[PDB]
RNA sequence: AGAUUUGAGUAUCGUAAGAGGACUCCCUUAACUUAAGCAUAUCAAUAAGGGAAGGAAGAAAAAAUAACAAUGAUUUCUUAAGUAAUGGCGAAUGAAAAAGAAAAAGACCAAGUUGAUA
RNA sequence: UGGAAGUAUAAAUCGAAAAGGUGAUAGUAUUCAUCAAAGUCUAAAUAUUACAGGAAAACUGAUAGCAAAGAAGUACUGUGAA
RNA sequence: AAAGAAUUUAAAACAUAUUAGAUUUAUCUGAUGUGUGAGACCGGUGAUUUCUAGUUAAUCCUUUAAUAAUAAGGCUU
């Protein structure tokens, strides 16, 4: 909306809001991120000061896919099937059926363990887990199973 | 078969039998004229298998070029330039000398179209080739639905364009996969695809 | 924020713009429609594989391939050179991946048969294959008897069996049941292997009202809905330590150069 | 349930299903890579190693082929099939 | 053009010549050399930064936010004071979510008889104001090809059954047809002002509820 | 005298040239500019110069990916991604597999075999 | 070249094979995987600011919009490119 | 020493044994068996993991199919 800028609201001011000592001119210290040691060293310094160098090792053709492991805490595990699965078997333990988690179809390869359970036995099947996440599993009266 | 002892024994180059052969043959072209035709190739198996066949409208034609490297042509050494472009020496040609070769008959000979070229052989000074051409408006050529296709329009002048083999090595066309990301279909415009700015009509 | 634009070239040649897009939706469409109407089944989009995707972050998804392979066409029983001619995409390239990719393949072709009708290459019903299906129809109907009849007698046990178990889980919502089906399974899974079929099946042709389907592909799914699994909660899952597995794997491929080192020495 | 994603024995249990087909000559190549051989003889460079390997030193005759053909297995198999026809005459 | 104003081999004269440092045109023997150059003060140059194609004309909106609207749009319509706001005549109507029988639209085949049918609900008084109120645009815009400037009428939005039934209402002034799904604010608040006259059709009003849902 | 090889002149029937080059395939070692100087770098397959074509051209059927519950010619679009990497590691430059779609199609030479051989 | 003990091309020298290439950190070895170079063609999906024929426009309205709304690349200038 | 059924029917690589047709060469080319490579246990076997005490080995991370000795790159000073 160009009738909402500030150029409207200078239109007789002689600088256009620049200043009367100091002009616009076309640059103010360089092109881009020049000067990232000698007169703009005060601002790399100050907001990133670890621009300049180097560190770590060098991939040469790194693999992102290998990577790629989506992570869900015990906590929440029980919204992938649902609150009104989860009150349904609410009252099971061992010898009877109780609900399956599997995660890697939902897209979560490893279980991690933060948070609480809901007091019910549960069957998680991931393909990686943690380990307070297995105990906080096997506490609430559960099972760990693996997959791939 | 007889083709399968003499592709065995052009292998071995460096033999006094080759060596010798190679010797008349570069005496000889280096007194005829730099592009002539020879009646028949003088290196069958060869010829045969880049694509050559003994039927009317197939002619062979031997270039002679000077190999080696030139200079950057500047006059008296001197160019205008920052010192990261001043070297006149050791500046090698993109092109092949066999792709070089065949622009030049194919120039010479515009009413023909180039299929392929192979090598001959070469001294301290010169390098000779045998160029297979074909004439496209022969009946036996138009008529053969396999050889048909150098009568397509697109053909006219194969190596200018950088159709035939030797010309397509030139361009980076030896093979595929991670080595030749930038020559995928051709280098430049694989380059102009890869520096396209997509504005897409609905964009935030 | 340490800005990264690369402006510096010239960027107003290298733009492209998508004013031609809403006409290439038309363009598009126009001949998609111009194609069925040719010759409808070329737009059908020949069928083709249930292939795995590649890499463990996408190998559980199932997607299209490109051809069947020629071990798949063998197990379906179809001529690989009446397969590209009736609908069916063919890749002598991919090599086969596994028993489950065979198998699973080969009852996509076998669905695709039985839904595939071939009108005669003749109009006219003096047709050769409409003629000698007629001929033969007396020795088919006789051969179609003894199909039937010893198929009814080699599946009296799984099908009587397999029955229980339906109204047992029924009632339920069984465990002798199922102890019952696996053994009897085990069985006849034994009696086949204690053998010569047909090398290829016949093409279904034959006179029929034109049905005009656009493809294949989204007649037959490709993965079967998603339901909730549950299981039955055991002494044996709740002991089994999934941490202490992994950990193990972990550390005996890490202890394959230790005992390389130890050879040597 | 469903293998395990780390170790040697990794990945789901499936049943993996190709051919090592081996790239070779047949018989009749003996008689073509002997006729050739006559017809033309050996290369300068092969004739040095001849003698190299005639005086039994091994290690710097591979070390001229390396030099010669740029490969430490192709000058290996230049070495033995070098010896080799030093053994037939 | 992106080759407007600057298609001269103009380079400043410098100073030391009593004259601007502002490029001019190069040779004699016309009245255009010496002349002023690209600068976008001089006459026949190139103007301030030339307008590109490649601007952003179409803007992107949400689609929930886009559908939140249309209710609001479509409520509104149901809301008398707010519709005659709009300038329209629904002082006659029997009720304002006007819904006509789907067996009566069925049967309308000729302008004669779609007029019939908003005479009868008493609908004629807006289409009859924008047929008496037409005009001609003023300014610029008749070169253009736009030149009659007409006011809004009903709207009326009909269902998949009632596809015959459009030819009849398109020809008549002032009385833009719509189809219950393809509803959006370019109908349903013309000009940014909400309230649209809309008359429904049976089909199209007994759809309302499976394309919208309720609050629950 | 005869049989061939090679190279010419002439006659007949044709073929190339010139225009255009917006898009297509290539050759060539520009510089202004940026780096607050500047010498590698950047501008930059960019400008100019040179050649060749079509209604499209180029590419195209793995000496290809990957390390998987695996894929499968070429081309184009989305994403990966301003990422891995490159760089007076400064300024700056900068991909591809996977995954989602448009469209889909595979065929021949040479080598080998058959020789009362054509 | 993003390709980093060399991604691609070319030149000088050298130069293979009872095959072999690749798995981007140079080297040797043993396994594994996946392909089988050094000849040719191939529609469809893609591009287009030459030029021609059409349709549209929140575009300009005679110092604007093409340089050109009239016999406009015309009148006029230069030896000439222009 | 204490806790553990382990998932379920369409198969090619050929290490091999045995024959068939040819070859002399750094010799090969077809087909028939077998195991490999197989996986459906009947409260109890137990594949499998854990714990203790020894003993042998390997141990700072990476060179992305797996290892090894050189080499190179990481991290701290």
């Amino acid at each position: 909306a160009t009738r909402f800028r500030q150029t409207r609201r200078r239109r007789g001011h002689v600088s256009m809001g620049y200043g009367r000592i100091g002009k616009h001119r076309k640059q103010r210290g360089g092109r881009g991120n020049a000067g990232g040691q000698h007169h703009r060293k005060t601002w790399f310094t100050t907001f990133h000061p670890d621009y300049f160098g180097k560190h770590g090792m060098r991939v040469f053709h790194l693999k992102a896919n290998k990577y790629y492991c989506p992570s869900i805490n015990v906590d929440s595990l029980w919204s992938l099937v649902g609150k009104d699965v989860q009150a349904q078997y609410k009252n099971a333990k061992v010898g009877e059926e109780v609900p399956v988690i599997d995660c890697v179809k939902h897209g979560y390869f490893k279980v991690l363990g933060k948070g609480f359970l809901p007091k019910q036995p549960v069957i998680v099947r991931a393909r990686y887990f943690s380990e307070k996440a297995q105990q906080k599993i096997k506490a609430v009266g559960g099972a760990c199973e693996l997959t791939a | 078969g007889a083709y399968k002892y003499i592709n065995a024994l052009n292998r071995k180059k460096q033999s006094d039998v080759l060596r010798f052969l190679r010797r008349i043959r570069c005496w000889e072209l280096r007194h005829l004229p730099r592009i002539h035709r020879v009646a028949r190739p003088t290196n069958p198996e060869r010829a045969r298998r880049l694509g050559y066949k003994p039927k009317s409208g197939f002619v062979i034609y031997s270039v002679r070029i000077h190999r080696g490297n030139r200079k950057v042509s500047a006059r008296k050494g001197i160019v205008h330039r920052k010192p990261a472009c001043q070297g006149i020496h050791k500046i090698k040609r993109v092109k092949s000398l066999q792709a070089i070769a065949e622009q030049r008959v194919g120039k010479h000979c515009g009413a023909l179209r180039v299929l392929n070229s192979y090598f001959i052989g070469q001294d301290s000074t010169y390098r000779f080739f045998e160029v297979i051409l074909v004439d496209p408006f022969n009946a036996a050529i138009r008529n053969d639905p396999k050889m048909n296709w150098i009568c397509a329009d697109k053909q006219k002048r194969r190596e200018a364009r950088g159709l035939t083999s030797a010309a397509k090595k030139s361009r980076g066309f030896t093979g595929k996969g991670r080595r030749y990301n930038k020559i995928g279909a051709g280098a430049r415009g694989n380059l102009k695809r890869r520096n396209l700015l997509q504005l897409k009509r609905y964009r935030s | 924020a340490v800005s990264n634009i690369h402006f510096c070239k010239d960027w107003r040649s290298k733009v492209h713009t998508w004013f031609k897009q809403p006409f290439r939706k038309i363009r598009r469409h126009q001949t998609r429609v111009e194609k069925a109407k040719a010759v409808f089944p070329a737009t059908i989009k020949s069928l083709k594989p249930s292939v795995h995707c590649m890499n463990q972050r996408f190998n559980y998804k199932l997607r299209l391939g490109r051809g069947f392979t020629l071990k798949e066409l063998r197990a379906a029983k179809i001529d690989k050179n009446l397969a590209r001619t009736i609908g069916i995409a063919v890749d002598p390239r991919r090599k086969e991946s596994s028993k489950e990719c065979l198998n699973r393949n080969a009852q996509r072709l076998t669905e695709y048969m039985n839904r595939l009708v071939v009108l005669p290459k003749v109009h006219a019903a003096t047709a050769k294959r409409l003629v000698l299906n007629k001929k033969n129809a007396e020795a088919k109907t006789k051969k179609a008897a003894e199909i039937k009849k010893f198929i009814a007698e080699h599946n009296k046990t799984i099908k009587e069996l397999k029955i229980k178990v339906a109204a047992a889980k029924k009632d339920y919502a069984l465990k002798a049941c199922l102890k019952g089906l696996k053994k009897a399974q085990v069985a006849f899974a034994a009696q086949v292997a204690k053998k010569k079929t047909k090398q290829f099946n016949k093409l279904p042709v034959q006179q029929k009202e034109a049905k005009q389907v656009l493809d294949a592909n989204k007649v037959i799914r490709l993965t079967a809905p998603c339901t909730l699994e549950t299981k039955t909660l055991t002494k044996g899952m709740k002991a089994f330590d999934a941490v202490a597995h992994l950990r193990k794997a972990k550390n005996v491929a890490k202890a394959v150069s230790g005992i390389v080192k130890g050879q040597k020495k | 349930m469903a293998g395990i994603a780390v170790g040697l024995k990794r990945g789901y249990p499936v049943h993996t299903m190709t051919a090592k087909r081996h790239y070779g000559v047949t018989k009749r190549k003996h008689v073509v890579n002997d006729v050739i051989r006559e017809a033309c003889g050996f290369s300068a460079y092969e004739r040095h190693m001849m003698d190299l390997l005639r005086r039994g030193l091994d290690k710097k005759a591979l070390k001229y082929a390396k030099k010669h053909l740029g490969t430490h297995k192709r000058g290996l198999a230049k070495r033995d099939e070098i010896q080799r026809a030093l053994e037939a005459i | 053009s992106t080759e407007a104003g600057k298609q001269h081999s103009a380079i400043s004269w410098g100073t030391g010549r009593a004259v601007a440092r502002i490029p001019r045109i190069s040779g004699s023997g016309s009245g255009r050399n010496g002349q002023g150059a690209f600068g976008n003060m001089t006459r026949k140059g190139h103007m301030f930064s030339p307008l590109k194609n490649f601007r952003k004309w179409q803007r992107k909106t949400p689609k929930q936010m886009r559908r939140f609207a249309v209710a609001s749009c479509i409520a509104a319509s149901a809301v008398p004071a707010l519709v005659s706001a709009r300038g329209h005549h629904i002082a006659g109507v029997p009720q304002i979510p006007l819904v006509v029988n789907s067996k009566s639209i069925s049967v309308i085949k000729k302008t004669k008889q779609a007029v019939y049918l908003l005479k009868k609900i008493n609908a004629y008084s807006d289409v009859l104001k924008v047929i008496a109120s037409k005009t001609v645009r003023a300014g610029q815009g008749k070169m253009r090809g736009r030149k009659i400037k007409e006011r809004k009428g009903p709207l009326v939005v009909y269902g998949n059954d009632d596809l015959q039934a459009v030819k009849a209402f398109r020809n008549i002034p002032g009385v833009d047809t719509c189809r219950v799904e393809n509803l959006s604010v370019l109908n349903l608040a013309p000009g940014c002002h909400m309230g649209r006259f809309i008359i429904w059709t049976e089909s199209a009003f007994k759809k309302l509820n499976t394309i919208f849902g309720t609050q629950k």
